[PDB]
Formats: structure tokens, C-alpha cells, sequence
């Protein structure tokens, strides 16, 4: 029948997709260190042959919200939260290196540093932190600097172990990989350290999701989804009526 | 030669989206 | 009246193209830039501005431009069909083909050079310039165009069109064929 | 969700450490040589949505 | 399932499943004492745990 | 580096009521948030089977 | 002719005048 | 024609066609 | 011979 059935099947079927973006914003709401996923629509024209009538559109990710996410105070010592930009740099379970924004750490029984993903944090020599088992006080500095107290030891023993890496690349370079943590969109890109990262001890970074945002996304959404869906039946209905010139 | 593939939805779609087999979209162009 | 930074705005696409159809502009400013693509089809401009710079084609269809001042870099394509043009000025710097189809453009510059193709058809010039390079195909049909330079170069196929040629250029290569 | 609803909460928890320094310094008013405390109090920092200059 | 490339593009599109509760995380903040005159409740200022 | 005894005291919880209530109200509106979604998708797809 | 503003269906060159639409 | 039509062009950038 | 399609017999 006429083109125009897949044409606007084609346009229904990306709208729900862009749905299913914008549910993951939502979902992610109360997820700490959560950079919101854009949602954008391209048009492709088919070039060719004929009159320039039929123009796909597809649903592509644009790029990511890295405003500030909402800080929350907890009074936790061993929580951080990136003042402004920057990422804290960490690796996964592979082991390939990415940037975190979730400050939401933790001491294992050995004292490795990690947080409430279980990526390893890096250190100063770019690699994992590993603090003395035997702790008493953990002070994180304001620039990343970790100052630990050995236990038993007296109090003016204030003595700094290691400085968490903190890299602020351009926002625009960095692409969210298959579990949520930013990497270089060129490959083999080095992740250099920088000296005006600052770490605010003591709170911890939300989401930076828009709830009414997403929600007034949604309802354009579901009308342009609707719109597309009377088209794919009244092509159905205009090819119905043409059945009649083979009747004879 | 022999011209064949998947007719309907997903061939009706652009390239990018990948529901068709990559060798399938290579019978559209000739076989023989 | 005229274009203000405002009412540019207003008319500027997602990647930066100009769209100014039927729009009642008269002149734009000196040392205009364009992002993209510059769209002037339709308009009552005569005049484009000196120092105008064009990051995408220049489109002026059915338009009522008539002079075009050197320095002017366009990245793209130059149409300027059925607008008033009369005359080609030199030193333009264009990155694509020259379109002039049912112009009243008289003259040409010395030595041009059109890196796409070229039209001339149903112009009312009367002679090519010296030394022209086409670096595509050239489409005289319709034109008063009878008799061609002593030496001139068209890499593609040359469309007379209807047009009687009779004195051809001395020194010609050409990369294509001559169609009537 | 709301990024008034934790700024907010911040300052409620930064009274609820105001009080106790209070309630503290009147629990020990008849303790002898005991000196009293006061709250520092300070902003967090600014969100740099467009550069000042 | 391949992945990266252009990611900014209709090609490279991704799409999340959403959101879970990975821990519990229990916070040991020292806690406030209450004054008791009962003589066998005890009380552990700084690190410690009782025994049973 | 260990703790001291303290006869006679009891350690309270550390649990901050307000803390909680505040984090009590983000958790109702993100839950029912996302129960729009739903009734959105489920009424997108309602559409769906019968109008076409 | 007719429609002064018509589109042309054929891929951006830049370089290769549209002969897809009515070019007079 | 005496020869098939072309396909259509369907890209995500017309750069790379 | 369509490369990889699908069998009418038990795996």
C-alpha cells in the first residue's frame, strides 16, 4: 500500500523510545551522581529518485544535563560532593578507567576506597586508594587531600595519605558508557588530574533531573505519538477505498 | 540474480536502525 | 527598514541558516556573518552588504538582488536565479557552483573561476570572458552566447542548448562531451 | 526533585547543630571552668550558571 | 550488543533500565548519651562494641 | 584508640525525625511520578488497539 | 514555469546544479 | 528507462554518503 | 540459504 503507513510507523516508533528516556529520568531521580540523558529527534530525508515528500525521523541522545546535581547534607565523614565541575576519576570492574560523580564512598576491610558503585578510587599515582587498616579518624580536605589519624596515636598525628584524583574535562567530550560512567569519546584519551576540583566533605550530590521537565516532555510525547497512529489508519482506510478499481 | 529480504516494518525503516540482518540487507542489492 | 541583531534571530535555524523569504528587509549590515546557509529569495534586496560572509550557500531565487560587492566569501553555492543581477563582480570567493539562469547579467569577469557548475542560460550576455575554468558543466541554452573566447577550459560537458556556436576556443580540453 | 526542598534542608540541619551548641551551653551553666561554645555558621558553594564578569 | 562509536548519533542511541537500591548503608554516627540512674547500663563513648 | 565505659548512660539513636520526613516527602512525589509514566504508557498503547 | 521555491530531493553536492526540479 | 532506478539514501549525516 | 535463517526442525 502507500508508504506513508511505515513513514509514520517509523515516527510512532521513536516517540516511544524517547519515552523510554525520559522513564529513566524519572527513575533516577533519587539516584545519586545522576547526569540526566537528553532526548532529541533527527530528521533524515531520503534522498532519491522523486518528489522530497518522505522525511524518518529517529530519537538520538544529543548529550547529558552536567548541571549540579542537588547536595545533601548527611554529616558523614567519608561522604564528598564535587563543588561546581568536575569528576572523580575511578575504575570499574574490568578495570577501565572512567569519571564518577557519586561521592557516596566507603572503607572495605582493608582499606581500599571505593564507593556505593564498587568502582575503585583512583589516587595520586592514578592508582587505587589504599588508606592503613588500623583508622581513627578520616578528615577528607576540601582539595581532595585524605588525612587519616593511625589509631592510637594522638591527635595532633593529623598526617595526609593520598589526594583523590579529580579531572574536569570539557563536558561536551565525554559520553556515557553501558553503566553509567563518563569517558572520553576519543579513545585512549589520558584523564589528567586537576587543581581546581574542590571537594565538599560532608554532603552528598542528587540527581540534577527536572521531574516537571520530563513530565511536560512526556505529554508532547504521547500527542505526537497519537497524531502519527490516526495517519497509519487513515492510510489503511484511503487503500480500503481504492480496492474498488479491479473490481470489473 | 536474485533480489531478496525482509519486506514490511523493518524494512521500511532508515539504515541506523539496525533491526535488519547485515546480511540479509546485502541479497537486496543482487545474488546469484 | 532593516535587519537588526533582534530580528536575525528570529530567522536562523538550530545549525545557523538565515531564512529570510518574503521577509520586508531592504539592507543588511556591513560585515555580515552567516553561520550556515543565506536564504534572500523573495526579498526586496538590492544591495548585499560589503564584507558579507556566508559559513553555508547563498540562495536568492525569484529575488529582486541586483549587486553583489567584492570581498564576499560564500562556502557553499551562489543561486541567484531570476533575480536582477547584471553584472558579476570580481574577486568573489566561492566555494561551490554558479547558478545565473534567467538573469539580466551583461558581463563577466576576466579569467573566472567556477569550481562547480555554471549557467548562463537564457541570459542576455553576449560574450564569455577570456581564460574561464569550469570546473563542472556549463549550461548556455537559450542565451545570446554565439561565439566563444580564444581559450577556455570546462571540465565537464558543455550543453549549447539550442544556441549556434561558431567561432570555438583555440586552445579547449575538455573532460566530457559537447551536447547541442 | 526540587532543588529548594534540599537547600532548605540544609538549613534545617544546620539549626538542629545550632541548638544543640545552645542546649549545651545551658546544661553546663553551673559547671566550673567550663567555656562556651558558639556555631560557625557559613554558605555552601554557588552553582556558576553564568560567570560573574 | 555492540557499542560506542558515535554515541551522539541515531546509530549509537542508548537507553537505561531504570533504577535500583544497590545497599543499605548503616551510618555509625556517634550517638547522643542519656543520663540513667540505674547502675547497670553502660555506655561506650568513641569506637566500641559490646560483647554478648 | 578505643572507647571508654560510662556507667550509668545510655547511647541514643543517631536517627534525625526531620531528616527522615524530609526524605519521606522526595520519596512520595518521585513515586508517584513515576506512576504517571505508566498510566501514560499504558493509555499511549490504549490508543493503539483501538483506534487503529 | 511555476512554483518559484520548489525542493530538491537530490543529496547536497554544492557542487552539481539541481536538475531534479524545474531549474527554469 | 532502460535501466533500474537507484535506491533511496536514507543517512544520519549527509557527510558520509 | 539465506545465511542464518531459521530451522522447521527440532534444535
Amino acid at each position: 500500500m502507500d508508504r506513508a503507513l511505515f513513514l509514520a510507523m517509523s515516527g510512532a516508533k521513536q516517540n516511544m523510545q524517547a519515552l523510554q528516556l525520559r522513564a529513566n529520568n524519572l527513575a533516577n531521580v533519587s539516584t545519586t551522581g545522576f547526569r540526566a540523558d537528553l532526548a532529541q529527534a533527527r530528521s533524515m530525508q531520503a534522498y532519491g529518485e522523486g518528489h522530497p515528500s518522505r522525511v524518518f525521523s529517529m530519537t538520538e541522545r544529543p548529550g547529558h544535563n552536567f548541571a549540579q546535581g542537588s547536595v545533601i547534607t548527611t554529616g558523614r565523614d567519608l561522604d564528598v560532593t564535587i563543588e561546581g565541575s568536575g569528576w572523580i576519576s575511578v575504575l570499574d570492574h574490568t578495570g577501565k578507567e572512567g569519571l564518577t560523580r557519586n561521592g557516596n564512598l566507603k572503607v572495605d576491610q582493608n582499606g581500599m576506597l571505593t564507593n556505593a558503585s564498587g568502582h575503585l578510587v583512583l589516587g595520586e599515582n592514578d592508582a587505587p586508594i589504599t588508606l592503613p587498616i588500623p583508622l581513627s579518624k578520616i578528615e577528607i580536605g576540601r582539595d581532595g587531600t585524605i588525612s587519616v589519624l593511625p589509631q592510637g596515636a594522638p591527635a595532633e598525628e593529623f598526617q595526609a595519605v593520598d589526594r583523590i584524583k579529580l579531572v574536569k574535562p570539557n563536558d561536551q567530550s565525554l559520553f556515557k558508557d553501558t553503566n553509567g560512567l563518563f569517558r572520553h569519546k576519543t579513545p585512549n584519551q589520558p584523564y589528567e588530574a586537576d587543581a581546581t576540583v574542590s571537594l565538599q566533605t560532608g554532603a552528598i550530590e542528587g540527581s540534577n533531573v527536572n521531574a516537571v521537565g520530563e513530565m511536560t516532555a512526556l505529554i508532547d510525547l504521547q500527542r505526537q505519538f497519537e497524531m502519527q497512529v490516526k495517519m497509519m489508519s487513515t492510510a489503511e482506510e484511503m487503500d480500503k477505498s481504492s480496492d474498488s478499481l479491479l473490481r470489473m | 540474480n536474485m533480489v531478496a529480504g525482509i519486506p514490511g516494518a523493518l524494512s521500511n525503516q532508515p539504515p541506523a536502525d539496525a533491526s535488519i540482518p547485515q546480511d540479509v540487507a546485502q541479497m537486496k542489492d543482487g545474488s546469484v | 527598514y532593516e535587519l537588526d541583531y533582534y530580528s536575525k534571530f528570529g530567522h536562523t535555524d538550530n545549525y545557523g541558516n538565515l531564512d529570510l523569504r518574503n521577509k520586508p528587509y531592504t539592507q543588511l549590515p556591513s560585515g555580515f556573518v552567516v553561520k550556515g546557509n543565506l536564504n534572500i529569495s523573495q526579498t526586496p534586496i538590492k544591495k548585499l552588504p560589503k564584507g558579507l560572509d556566508v559559513g553555508g550557500s547563498l540562495e536568492a531565487t525569484n529575488s529582486a538582488l541586483k549587486t553583489i560587492r567584492s570581498g564576499t566569501k560564500i562556502k557553499g553555492y551562489a543561486n541567484l536565479l531570476g533575480s536582477k543581477i547584471e553584472s558579476w563582480p570580481r574577486g568573489i570567493k566561492l566555494g561551490g557552483y554558479l547558478n545565473l539562469t534567467d538573469t539580466p547579467l551583461k558581463t563577466l569577469p576576466a579569467k573566472l573561476r567556477v569550481k562547480g557548475d555554471l549557467s548562463v542560460i537564457r541570459t542576455p550576455i553576449s560574450a564569455l570572458p577570456e581564460g574561464l575554468v569550469v570546473d563542472g558543466n556549463l549550461y548556455i541554452g537559450g542565451s545570446a552566447l554565439q561565439v566563444f573566447p580564444d581559450t577556455m577550459t570546462v571540465k565537464g560537458n558543455i550543453f549549447l542548448g539550442g544556441n549556434k556556436i561558431t567561432k570555438w576556443p583555440s586552445n579547449l580540453t575538455l573532460g566530457g562531451a559537447v551536447a547541442p | 526533585m526540587h532543588p529548594a526542598l534540599w537547600v532548605s534542608k540544609t538549613g534545617l540541619d544546620a539549626q538542629q547543630t545550632n541548638i544543640a551548641t545552645i542546649s549545651n551551653n545551658l546544661a553546663n551553666a553551673s559547671t566550673v571552668g567550663y567555656k562556651k561554645s558558639r556555631a560557625v555558621f557559613e554558605d555552601l558553594f554557588y552553582q556558576n550558571i553564568n560567570q560573574p564578569g | 550488543g555492540q557499542s560506542s562509536q558515535n554515541t551522539e548519533l541515531p546509530s549509537g542511541l542508548m537507553l537505561g533500565a531504570g533504577s535500583k537500591v544497590v545497599a543499605t548503608q548503616k551510618v555509625h554516627t556517634h550517638g547522643n548519651a542519656q543520663t540513667t540512674t540505674n547502675a547497670l547500663d553502660m555506655m561506650v563513648e568513641g569506637d566500641g562494641f559490646f560483647q554478648v | 584508640g578505643l572507647g571508654e565505659i560510662r556507667q550509668s548512660m545510655l547511647e541514643a539513636s543517631n536517627v534525625n525525625v526531620t531528616e527522615e520526613l524530609v526524605n519521606m516527602i522526595e520519596a512520595q512525589r518521585v513515586y508517584e511520578m513515576n506512576s504517571k509514566v505508566i498510566s501514560s504508557v499504558d493509555k499511549m498503547m490504549s490508543f493503539v488497539n483501538q483506534q487503529l
